[PDB]
Parts: C-alpha cells; sequence; structure tokens
C-alpha cells in the first residue's frame, strides 16, 4: 500500500473523453426541452412528490450524479438560473455541444490551453458582436414590455394564458422599486411572494395589491371587514414574558401572591392602553398574543392577529407603509398603518385568509395563484419567477437582442470573417466554436419537427446577406422567419451570461484531465 | 439515456412513459366508475389498522387506497382540491380525466403529435364554457330547490330513504344560517355524532350541541330556562410565569398561604356568583357557564353550591358557535362584567351516552349557528354518512352563492356534444380531431350512468342523442329506465360551479398529462 | 376464486385477462410494425451464446425473441405456421391480429359484449373472402411477372441491388424447375453457402454443388468431361452383424485372412473400376464416384490408381439432387451396374476455400436440380439472405401454383376497406359494428407502411381513400413519395394465397382471443 489505499484513478485521454461523454449526455437528456414547441418534464422526488416542469433548472436540480463533471454542469445550470431565470432552457445544450466539437480537436493532439485561449478571443467576439447588434427600448412603453414577456414565456406551460401572466409580470416588477437609493432604487425579488392556493381557475388569479397572510381572526368579535385600517406591527410578544435573568420570587404574606398574579394583568394592561393611544385598527405579531391582551384589544374593537412569518410580516410593513415596531410604550405615529385600502378577511374554502389592498402607493405585493393543483401551480409559479426575473432584467438594462437563434447565426458569421481574417493553428477552433453556436436554431428546428439541414442552410445562406440580421427560426411554422415581426425578444443580460457561463463550462471543463477518488475527510 | 450518468436511476421514454400515464389513468377510472349515479354501489375501506370505510365519494378512495403511479397521485391531488372545494364530482373529474386520455390515445396512436389534440381541447373548452355559462338556469333561492339540488347531491351516497330524511335537516340548517350576504359553512354547521339508536333519526337541532358533560354530582342535569356564561378565562388554578415558590414559618401561615392562594380563583368565581346573583333574583332561570379551559374542582364546589351549571374544555370554536345561537358575548376579563354580556336558551340540559356525556342548547330565539347531530347505528355508517353531510352542505353552499343552477344527470353533458360536435372546422382543422375526441369524452357521464344502472351503453345514448325539436331540450338519462328524461322538469340538478371547475380542471390536467415523455427517477439512496 | 382451491395457482378475471391479451398483442405490434415495408428496417438479434442475426422477417423475431406472455406465444406459434406455408405476411398477420384487437377493445370498452364482435367479424369476413376472391388477377407464368413478384417479395428484405440481382437467379432456377405439373422446392432447391467475396457475387449455379472434397492427393482436382456413379453402398470396410472374431495358427495364414478380409471390398472397388474402363476406355473422359456412406483408404488407393474422382458421406437428398441433375442412376447393389446406370456431367472439379472443401458439378444437359449458391462476406449474412432466398422461393412457389396474383402495395386493403364499408347493416344491426371496426384495422397496412415510410398517416390515407370512378382502380401507396399507385402498373404484387391465408388466420386467431376471460396458472410444483 502506497497513497491512499482504496482511491482510484484515471489519467488522459481517458479522463478527457470521459468527462465530454458526461457532459454530452447531460446536454441530450434536455436537447428535447428547449423551444416553444417544447415538450412538459415530470420528475419523481426522493421523499414522494411530483414535480412537472419545463425549466431546466428544476428538471437538472432534480438529478444526483457520480460522475463528477456532470455534478459541475449541475451547478452551472442552478447559477444560470439564478441569475437570470431562462435560458437554462438553453444554456447546458449550447455547452454541451461546445465541448463535443471541442473534443474534436483533442484527437489533433492539439494541446487543450491553446484552444482555450481561442476561446477566450470567441467569447470577447461574441460578447462585442452582441453588443453591437442589440436594439435599445423604452422602459416606460407597457405593451413592449408585455411583448418582452409573452416571448420569454411562450416555452412553457403559460403559454395560453399569456395576456394574464404579462400583465400579472408587469404588475408586480412595476410595483416594486425601493426609490431611496436616489436615482439607483433596486427592485428585488423577495417581497414578491407567490402563494399557490388550490380550486379554481388560472382565469380567477389575479394580483392583489397587498399581502396574502394565511392565518385568521383571533376573536369572534373583530370586524373582518374595514374600509380605512389603521396597522400595527408588534415584532415583540404582546403578553408576559420569562424574566430572562432567572429571576425569583419569595413571598411571605398573604396578599403578596394574589398582587404578583395582578401584577402580570396590569402589566399587559398597560400595553393595551400603550398600543389604543395611537388609535389604531390592526394589530400583527410574529410572535404569540395573550388571550387578555386579546381581551383588551377587543374592548377597544382592534383587529389582531398572531404568529405570522417574519417575511411575511417584513412584506406587510412594505405593503402598509408602516415600519415593524417591537416595543409598544416607543410606539410612533410615523408607523401608524396608513396606507391600506381595505382590510378583509374572506374564505377560500375550509380556510380563512387575510387581505390587505387598494394601497396608496404599494411597493410590496404577493400574487394570488389559483388553479388546479398544487404541483400545476408551482409550475405556473416557476414559469412566473421566469418571467418576473427577465422583466427585472430588462429594468436594469434597455437593451434587447432578437432570439429564435438569429443572434447566433449573426455570431456565427462574424466569427468566420475574424477567423479566415484570423490566421493561425487557433483558427481551426474559432470556426469550430462558431458551428457550435449553429445547434440552438437546429434544436429548435427538431422539436418543431421540420427538415433540419435544408431549414438551416437556408437560414445561413440567408444570414450572409448584411442587409439583415434578424432573420430567425419560427418555433412552430419550422420557417425561416424575419424576428421583427414574429416579436420573440429577449433581454440582452440573458443572451450575455448564457455565452459567458458557457465558455466558462468550456475552460474549466477542458483543463480537467485526472480523477481521484476516496476523500475520507 | 441517464444511465450513464446514474446506474441506479430509471426512466422511460416518449411512447413508453405516454402509455404508463394513459394506462395508469386507465385503470383508475376503471377502479372508480362503479361510484357515480345514484345506483352506483358505495366501497368498502380497511386500514391495515383494521378500521372500516363504507364510502362512495371517490377522493376518499383515492386518499386512502394507497397506490405508487406518479399520475395517480397527481390525480388524487387534483380531486382533492376539487372535494375542497365543492364535494362530489371528484368521481366525475377522475372519470372525465381517464377517458379524454383514452380518446387522446386513439389519436395520437394514429400519429398524431400531442400537441395538436391539446390546441384541440383549448379550443373546445372555451367553446363548451361558453356554452355552459348560456345555458346556466338562473333560478332564486326557493325552499323546493335546495331541496331537490340537497336531495340530487345526497342520493349519491346512502339509501333513498336515509336521504330523504337528511335532506330536510340541511335545508333547514342553510336556510337558518344565512345573513342574505354570506355562509361560512363552520361556525354554524356543528357536525357531532353520537353512537345512539339509528341512522334514520339523525335530525338538526335548532342549538347547540356539546361533547363534554357536567364534572360534579350537584350538577343539576336540567334547567328550564337557561343564561349563558360564554368564557374562556381559567378557572382553574395557575401560578405566574416567574419562579414563585415561598417560605413561610408557622403552620398556621401555612394554611394562610393556601387560602391567599386560593383567593384570586375564589375573586373570580364570587364575580360569577354576584352576576347570576343579581340577575338570576328569580328562582326559576338557570345559569350555565361554559369554559374553553378548565375549571377547578374547589371552583366546581363554589358554582354548585349555588346550583350553576359549568363545562370545561370546549374546542376553540364552540364559543363562536354559543355567540352565534344564544347571541351571549364571549368574553375574557370577568372584572368588566354585565347582564348585557349574558347568553339566553330556551333549554338546556344534559344527555348521557354509554360513558362519554353530552350537552344540548335548546331554542335559541333567533339562532344562527346550529349542529346536525348524527345518529348512528355503527361507527363506519358515522363517517360515511358525515362525508355525505359535508358534501350536501357544500353543494348546497354553491348553490345559494351562483344564483344559477345546472340541470342534473349529465343533459349539460349531451348539450356539450351536440353543441361541439357542431363545430365545423373553424379550428385550423387539425384541431378539430382533438375537439372530435373531447366531445365523445363529455358523454361518459350518461355513459356511466347507464352502464353502472345496467342497460346497454351505446342504444341509450343513441336513444337519449335525440335533441327533440327546436326545443331541442336539455334531456338526462333515467336512471332506473334507462329513457330520456327533462332534467328541469323531474327536478335533478347540479351546481355551475360544480361543472365549470370540472370542466377546467380537467382540461389543465390532460393538457399537461399528455405532454410527458419520459418519467425519470433520480434521487438520493 | 380458485384461489381456495389452490394458493399458488394465478388467474385474472374477465376484463382483467382480456386487457392483459390486448395489452399483449399490442405491445408486439408495436414492437414488429418497423419491419414491413422496403423502406423497413431489419433488425438485428443477439443471443445468450453471443451470435448474430440481422432479419426483418418477423417470424424469426417472435421465434428468437424469448417472450413470456402466452398469447404472444400462441401468435408466435400461428406466424410460424404461416412462414411454413407461405414465408412473408407473418409481419402482416401480426400487425392485423394487434390492430384488430385494438380496435376490438375500442369496441367492447363501450359495453359491447365480445361475441358480437365476433359474429360481425365472421360476416365480414366472408364478404371480404368473395371479394378477394373476385379482384384476384389472373395472369399465366410470363416472366417477367415472376420477376417482379420476386423482386416485390425480396425487396422487403435485403438492399435494391442485392435483391434485383438475387431476382434474376431465384427465377431462373423455379423455371428450370418445373415438371409443367409439380414443383417440390427440396430436391431441385439446393442451399449453400461459402463465406466468400462478396454479398452480391451469390448467383445460381447451373449444376449441382457439393460440401465436402476429395480425401486423397493423387484426387485430380479437375475433370474436363465426367461420368457420374451415385451411390450409397459402402465402400468402407464392415464386419458382418454377427460376432465373427477369428483365430489363425501360422503368421502366414494372418496375412492371408488379411487379403481375405479385404477382398470383399476388392471385389467391391474392383467391379467400379471396370465399368469405368469398360465406359472410359477414352483417355478424356472422367469419372466421378459419389458414396453417401464413407470410402476406405485402401479402397481411396484403388480409385485413385485408376485416376477416379470420388466423394463420401453427402447428405441423403444429395443423391436425389444428382438423380435430378445428371440424370444417373442411384444405385445400391454394384452387382447389377451397367454403363446405362451412369450419370453425365459436362464438367466437375473442386474449389478450395478456407479449410473446408467444395464440389462443383456443372454443365447438366437438362438440369432438373439446381444450387443457389450463396456468396457471403459475413455468417450473419448468409443466414439472412438464406431466410431471403427462401421466403422468395416459397412466394413464387405459391405464384405459380395459383393462377392468379394480388396486386401488392395494399390496394387489396383499400379494396377490403371501401367493400366492407359498403356494407349495409344487412348484418343483424349490432355486428355492423364489427363490421366496421374489422375493415378499420384492414387498413393497417397501408398505414404501416407510410408510417415507416415518414409519411404522415391520415392524410395519406385520405388521399388513397379516393376510389377514381368507373374505373375506381386498385391503388397502392407510393413507398418514396406517398401517393396513389396503380400496384399492377407498377407491378408490386403478392400471391392470392398470402392474403387469403393471412385472412383467415387472423380472422380465427382474433375470434378465438376475444373470446378468454381469465388466464390461470395451476401446474404441479
Amino acid at each position: 500500500l502506497v497513497l491512499s489505499q482504496n482511491t482510484k484513478r484515471e489519467s488522459g485521454r481517458k479522463v478527457q473523453s470521459g468527462n465530454i461523454n458526461a457532459a454530452k449526455t447531460i446536454a441530450d437528456i434536455i436537447r428535447t426541452c428547449l423551444g416553444p414547441k417544447s415538450m412538459m418534464k415530470m420528475l419523481l422526488d426522493p421523499m414522494g412528490g411530483i414535480v412537472m416542469t419545463n425549466d431546466g433548472n428544476a428538471i437538472l436540480r432534480e438529478i444526483q450524479v457520480q460522475h463528477p463533471a456532470a455534478k459541475s454542469m449541475i451547478e452551472i445550470s442552478r447559477t444560470q438560473d439564478e441569475e437570470v431565470g431562462d435560458g437554462t432552457t438553453s444554456v447546458i445544450i449550447l455547452a454541451g455541444e461546445m465541448l463535443s466539437v471541442a473534443e474534436h480537436f483533442l484527437e489533433q493532439q492539439m494541446h487543450p490551453t491553446v484552444v482555450i485561449s481561442a476561446y477566450r478571443k470567441a467569447l470577447d467576439d461574441m460578447i462585442s458582436t452582441l453588443k453591437k447588434i442589440s436594439i435599445p427600448v423604452d422602459i416606460s412603453d407597457s405593451d413592449m414590455m408585455l411583448n418582452i414577456i409573452n416571448s420569454s414565456i411562450t416555452t412553457k406551460a403559460i403559454s395560453r394564458w399569456s395576456s394574464l401572466a404579462c400583465n400579472i409580470a408587469l404588475d408586480a416588477v412595476k410595483m416594486v422599486q425601493f426609490e431611496e437609493n436616489g436615482r439607483k432604487e433596486i427592485d428585488i425579488k423577495k417581497y414578491a411572494r407567490v402563494e399557490k392556493i388550490p380550486g379554481g381557475i388560472i382565469e380567477d388569479s389575479c394580483v392583489l395589491r397587498g399581502v396574502m397572510i394565511n392565518k385568521d381572526v383571533t376573536h369572534p368579535r373583530m370586524r373582518r371587514y374595514i374600509k380605512n385600517p389603521r396597522i400595527v406591527l408588534l415584532d415583540s410578544s404582546l403578553e408576559y414574558k420569562k424574566g430572562e435573568s432567572q429571576t425569583d420570587i419569595e413571598i411571605t404574606r398573604e396578599e403578596d401572591f394574589t398582587r404578583i398574579l395582578q401584577m402580570e394583568e396590569e402589566y399587559i394592561q398597560q400595553l393595551c392602553e400603550d398600543i389604543i393611544q395611537l388609535k389604531p385598527d390592526v394589530v400583527i405579531t410574529e410572535k404569540g398574543i395573550s388571550d387578555l391582551a386579546q381581551h383588551y384589544l377587543m374592548r377597544a374593537n382592534i383587529t389582531a392577529i398572531r404568529r405570522v412569518r417574519k417575511t411575511d410580516n417584513n412584506r406587510i410593513a412594505r405593503a402598509c407603509g408602516a415600519r415593524i415596531v417591537s416595543r409598544p410604550e416607543e410606539l410612533r405615529e410615523d408607523d401608524v398603518g396608513t396606507g391600506a385600502g381595505l382590510l378583509e378577511i374572506k374564505k377560500i374554502g375550509d380556510e380563512y385568509f387575510t387581505f390587505i389592498t387598494d394601497c396608496k402607493d404599494p411597493k410590496a405585493c404577493t400574487i394570488l395563484l389559483r388553479g388546479a393543483s398544487k404541483e400545476i401551480l408551482s409550475e405556473v409559479e416557476r414559469n412566473l419567477q421566469d418571467a418576473m426575473q427577465v422583466c427585472r432584467n430588462v429594468l436594469l438594462d434597455p437593451q434587447l437582442v432578437p432570439g429564435g437563434g438569429a443572434s447566433e447565426m449573426a455570431v456565427a458569421h462574424a466569427l468566420t470573417e475574424k477567423s479566415k481574417a484570423m490566421t493561425g493553428v487557433e483558427q481551426w477552433p474559432y470556426r469550430a466554436v462558431a458551428q457550435a453556436l449553429e445547434v440552438i436554431p437546429r434544436t429548435l428546428i427538431q422539436n418543431c419537427g421540420a427538415s433540419t439541414i435544408r431549414l438551416l442552410t437556408s437560414l445561413r445562406a440567408k444570414h450572409t446577406q448584411e442587409n439583415c440580421e434578424t432573420w430567425g427560426v419560427n418555433g412552430e411554422t419550422g420557417t425561416l422567419v424575419d424576428m421583427k415581426e414574429l416579436g420573440i425578444w429577449e433581454p440582452l443580460a440573458v443572451k450575455l451570461q448564457t455565452y459567458k457561463t458557457a465558455v466558462e463550462t468550456a475552460v474549466l471543463l477542458l483543463r480537467i484531465d485526472d480523477i481521484v477518488s476516496g476523500h475520507k475527510k | 439515456a441517464v444511465k450513464t450518468l446514474n446506474p441506479k436511476a430509471e426512466v422511460a421514454r416518449a411512447q413508453a412513459a405516454l402509455a404508463v400515464n394513459i394506462s395508469a389513468a386507465r385503470g383508475l377510472q376503471d377502479v372508480l366508475r362503479t361510484n357515480l349515479g345514484p345506483k352506483g354501489t358505495m366501497k368498502m375501506l380497511v386500514s391495515g389498522a383494521g378500521d372500516i370505510k363504507l364510502t362512495k365519494d371517490g377522493n376518499v378512495l383515492l386518499h386512502e387506497m394507497q397506490i405508487q403511479h406518479p399520475t395517480a397521485s397527481l390525480i388524487a391531488k387534483v380531486a382533492t382540491a376539487q372535494d375542497d372545494i365543492t364535494g362530489d364530482g371528484t368521481t366525475s373529474n377522475v372519470l372525465i380525466i381517464g377517458e379524454l386520455l383514452k380518446q387522446a390515445d386513439l389519436y395520437i396512436s394514429e400519429g398524431l403529435h400531442p400537441r395538436i389534440i391539446t390546441e384541440g381541447f383549448e379550443a373546445a373548452k372555451e367553446k363548451a364554457l361558453q356554452f355552459l355559462e348560456e345555458v346556466k338556469v338562473s333560478r332564486e333561492m326557493d325552499r323546493e330547490t335546495l331541496i331537490d339540488v340537497a336531495r340530487t347531491s345526497l342520493r349519491t351516497k346512502v339509501h333513498a330513504e336515509l336521504a330523504d330524511v337528511l335532506t330536510e335537516a340541511v335545508v333547514d340548517s342553510i336556510l337558518a344560517i344565512k345573513k342574505q350576504d354570506e355562509p361560512i359553512d363552520l361556525f354554524m354547521i356543528e357536525i357531532m355524532e353520537m353512537k345512539h339508536k339509528s341512522e334514520t333519526d339523525t335530525s338538526l337541532i335548532r342549538g347547540l350541541v356539546l361533547d363534554h358533560g357536567a364534572r360534579h354530582p350537584d350538577m343539576k342535569k336540567r334547567v328550564e330556562d337557561a343564561y349563558i356564561l360564554t368564557c374562556n378565562v381559567s378557572l382553574e388554578y395557575e401560578k405566574t410565569e416567574v419562579n414563585s415558590g415561598f417560605f413561610y414559618k408557622s403552620a398556621e401561615e401555612r394554611e394562610k398561604l393556601v387560602k391567599a392562594e386560593r383567593k384570586f380563583i375564589e375573586d373570580r368565581v364570587k364575580k360569577i356568583i354576584e352576576l347570576k346573583r343579581k340577575v338570576c333574583g328569580d328562582s326559576d332561570k338557570g345559569f350555565v357557564v361554559i369554559n374553553q379551559k378548565g375549571i377547578d374542582p374547589f371552583s366546581l364546589d363554589a358554582l354548585s353550591k349555588e346550583g350553576i351549571v359549568a363545562l370545561r374544555r370546549a374546542k376553540r370554536r364552540n364559543m363562536e358557535r354559543l355567540t352565534l345561537a344564544c347571541g351571549g358575548v364571549a368574553l375574557n376579563s370577568f372584572d368588566d362584567l354585565s347582564p348585557d354580556c349574558l347568553g339566553h336558551a330556551g333549554l338546556v340540559y344534559e344527555y348521557t351516552l354509554g360513558e362519554e356525556k353530552f350537552t344540548f342548547i335548546e331554542k335559541c330565539n333567533n339562532p344562527r349557528s346550529v349542529t346536525l347531530l348524527i345518529k348512528g347505528p355503527n361507527k363506519h355508517t358515522l363517517t360515511q354518512i358525515k362525508d355525505a353531510v359535508r358534501d350536501g352542505l357544500r353543494a348546497v353552499k354553491n348553490a345559494i352563492d351562483d344564483g344559477c343552477v345546472v340541470p342534473g344527470a349529465g343533459a349539460v353533458e349531451v348539450a356539450m356534444a351536440e353543441a361541439l360536435i357542431k363545430h365545423k372546422p373553424s379550428v385550423k382543422g387539425r384541431a378539430q380531431l382533438g375537439v372530435q375526441a373531447f366531445a365523445d369524452a363529455l358523454l361518459i357521464i350518461p355513459k356511466v350512468l347507464a352502464q353502472n344502472s345496467g342497460f346497454d351503453l351505446q342504444e341509450t345514448l343513441v336513444k337519449i342523442q335525440a335533441e327533440h325539436s327546436e326545443s331541442g331540450q336539455l334531456v338526462g338519462v333515467d336512471l332506473n329506465t334507462g329513457e330520456p328524461m327533462v332534467a328541469a322538469e323531474v327536478g335533478v340538478w347540479d351546481n355551475y360551479c360544480v361543472k365549470k371547475q370540472l370542466l377546467h380542471s380537467c382540461t389543465v390536467i390532460a393538457t399537461n398529462i399528455l405532454l410527458v415523455d419520459e418519467i425519470m427517477r433520480a434521487g438520493m439512496s
């Protein structure tokens, strides 16, 4: 025994071929999932549930692997999804085909590093080219935004609900802008809560100008319907609490016991009139609520809700503009819940809910998803996540790119020109990258079901013409279509991060040349 | 393919997993189709624990017959959502799903790519929804209308006689519930069961019933005229949250501290006693107390010495129910106590059965909360009839909510058939195939009705498939002669909400299922 | 139910086992449907022994792909019978069975008791058989007709070029076989394969080929003009059946007895030698001997010294073949031997390949037995092309036997469709349903042709479903453009025997299968 006693090793071209095979398989298991013609994939989770979704990221996230490079690709997919939402419908496919053409230069005995340098030059030129072929677009103009969203979503199940989806996403994203950064305000996608409630139909789902609380009134008396409520956020518990410093009491005289019993009652009262001094209407807390304080608030005709999740508290506060408070004696009218157009408690069926709508200028909002069943609802919300993500990306960058593979073909002939002007050994890898790019439109074609070779040739030949870069591939017709009238547009940053992570995947995998197992630590 | 990635993982492929899903759905619908229809036969399930069911509501079957096929669990979830909305048609929903998928396979097996049939389904659902909206019969809240609706819902579940008995109870309840704008079906509807004397004798009680009895012998069993005190603040002992073990030096002070410790609860009970004696200066009137928490035995003695009925530890919605029954003011702080905060009942007594104890609240002046006291000879029948009761309640709730109502016995379905088939390929042509298939699948409800009722399918379907004239009526299928029937005349109906919801849910489920290709299984060991 | 009788036994029930059978048949037809059609793709099978097939003839697949479902084995048996009759359409037979059962399930699932569809199938088979009889095209034994038939059969199996090459060989064989009344396909057809030089170069040899070579060096390799001696009586040593170990006393008598023992075989060979020398007084002519049994090495020496070619241990039909080739008189007793009993060949030589040896018989004056010498680059391809050869031979045999021939490419099937659908319910009505289903199932052949050839099913079927005019022709489906085709003009045919037999067999199989309810398994441990 020398090295580690049951740690395997493998070396060289075998390792490179194995990793390339793994990457190719990873790409392959998803190649059918892309495109407006896309398939619909469903998963068997380890612990019983059912998950069905087109989105590649979730598909891969429900994959465990043994070969490592596959795990690397998995993480790559999850990163791209996190950053941009979609493109993962394409990113891993592009990376896999990139690698597949890449390996062809290994048996050329072409050492990897020079190919890597070629890839880096390729990425630089691709970024430049895409920036040259963008289109800036207004952000205020609503219907163009809706068109963008429809374009980015007409690949998953929500397509037939495109109008509702686009309106939902636009409404949600537009009204989430924390202007406190001067003119550099940032939107956030953790206040845009998504709630899945079964029953009803997709058409019933709508944007609620407020928050959803899956709780109920603590006592019968509090009114379940209020026009202009005032809201107080009590982060602290509203009841008598442990003396944190392990206090103790040693009474001697009879009255003392009943007196201390009265004292906690009195403290509860103190908190109660401290609250009511501000003339509130609504009491919210993440902690519990004493039934005695509940009594006093009832006597003041004040609605109280108990034990709500902290994130939910934050969202409510952002909804009615008030700020959370943990000290009733330190309560300030500046945190009065002004800005709640209506307080209500309905029944969805066997369960109460809390509606706080019609805020003056709500900055927080949750979306009410009402469909058929929790798994389809989860698919819907994943699609909504992707849509609202790309919408926010647009609100960060007003630059757009013609998708449908059109940009890909533009990049293709651009790199072809650079290559034929760029003599050297690295030339062949460069044009190899160019050719590898061509497969996104290809996959579009097969998922459509048309003559892939002739269609692709017509596309490429069409795109040698300088006068037009907007020629792309229609999802359903399977015919060459200029993208402008078709209107499938995408945010620039999407496709940027797409290629960028792709070539990173390429370099990271191509540098690998050996395997070692069994670390046991 | 993914096998190379992971050896222990499992996949099918497009044709294979599609066949898997259609086969599983077909098997599920075969299992369930025995249920729907009043002539249907309900099912007994036996858990591994030795328990017993005797239901027909499919949701119970799916949730309680353990299956492993994934799409089966998916359909079970959608049916559970359905039941949480309306109550029946879960059977109808699963049958629709299965047979629609059957037709879908019939067509795709002819090489039609499923997405085309998807689009056809979309257009067909649109037209069917339009027709469903236009055909719904707007009817007001006539008592007999609700009676008929309840009977139609109930005869699915039990004896004809049992449903007949229960219908009056349920309709009287619902009538005695509404505050003309919003029923909630929770507080005013108290569902309790006693293992007692019949299944028929189950009947509405105009007041509220409680699931526990007095804890002292001197507790009077019966009270002619009752004043109700609704509260939850402890009348049991309790010790402050802060460590308060105390010391003493003379044994007399030991007794003194015992008295002091009791004194706070003594004050609490004394306030109630003084309230009673102020109000019940008369001898006849009776004072009853309901506590959501417990009552101390010494407190029991105190209240008994004044002849006051008190009950402890009722479920937290029971005070809601008492509020809506006897109009009492549910309070916490006895310190702020008035006669105005009391509740009044025409009669309150105790009924002893077996070892348990029960409490009756009777003759509320204007009761707004009631109880469907379930009498059952057998434990399983209690559960079965309880599910039936909940079904009927939810059905009536939907009926009152929607000012319209749909004629029952599937006349809606033959109407959908004739309307949808009456669509020229105004669709893009290939989708007409899927539309045809969808319309064909819609006809299942009459089909399964006839099959369960014994009549021959094809000939009955053809016979009822006779829209008569310019007055081509909505024709239901007779459930005992297999003959065309005017559902509206015979008064067999169902909620518009039911049909609309089932159509939408089934369309979505089907269009999603027909779009899966492989069913993979790669999870951690 | 029988479980109480036997615990380890297994049963299904009516619906269950019926579903089992239909599912198994559907799966089998799904597996096989890739084969039929010249555009079809043949299959490679690998035995557990590591052997290899590359066939398309389904009978090979069913017999060699091990399946456990009972009805699958049943269908395999019926297909084996079919192949033992005609050669192709086993694929067609299994497809017909599967899809007919598919339609049958479509209808019975609508509650139709199967027996009704059984009767419908019976009547439909009767009418279809009548139409098939009337439509068969009576054609004489024109060489080009047989050529076209063989090409149509063969293009199912191999390269277009390979079938083109082989067609001339097979038709020339069959033409050179008939004694105008009865071919037997066994003796005159010698099927041998040499692992040599091509798959294309396989060609008919006008004479007979033998699978062994000379056993001595002085054996001349080549003979200009050959006289054939066909015999099977041993020219090897043998000892009488009765124990005959003998004794001797002088060592000289030992040699004498050795000579005596040899003397009987010496007489045998000497008779042959004398026959030769009487007949082959000329130097040029050559004498060859074929023995079904062995030849002694001393006998080898004897014959060699006269320069006589002799071969031992040929298969027992080889003398039949020599009789039909060189007209030699196969004899046993050399004692009654004449020149008239000889056989004459224009040329005989030996070809050495690998380690084995082969023998050629050439230039028979009026050969009545021949050999399809199979040249193959690869062992598996030998077997595949051999199965193809046997298919073509049997097809041509049926073609010559029946003075009629059926146009290929399923025009017969669309004709059956249009005729059967053109039957008013002259049946008892409910059977019209089964007739409809049967006619629908008949259309599979064009369907699978188009599907394998890539064209869209429904639109092609509709397009070809255009009987043109009063001259509504028998229209086949184009196998490369998916367009209506006159099979007779393009000369794509098939044997009437094939279609009639497949119709009858499939009808019987289907009507039997649809009449099973439970599949029990109770056998000894």
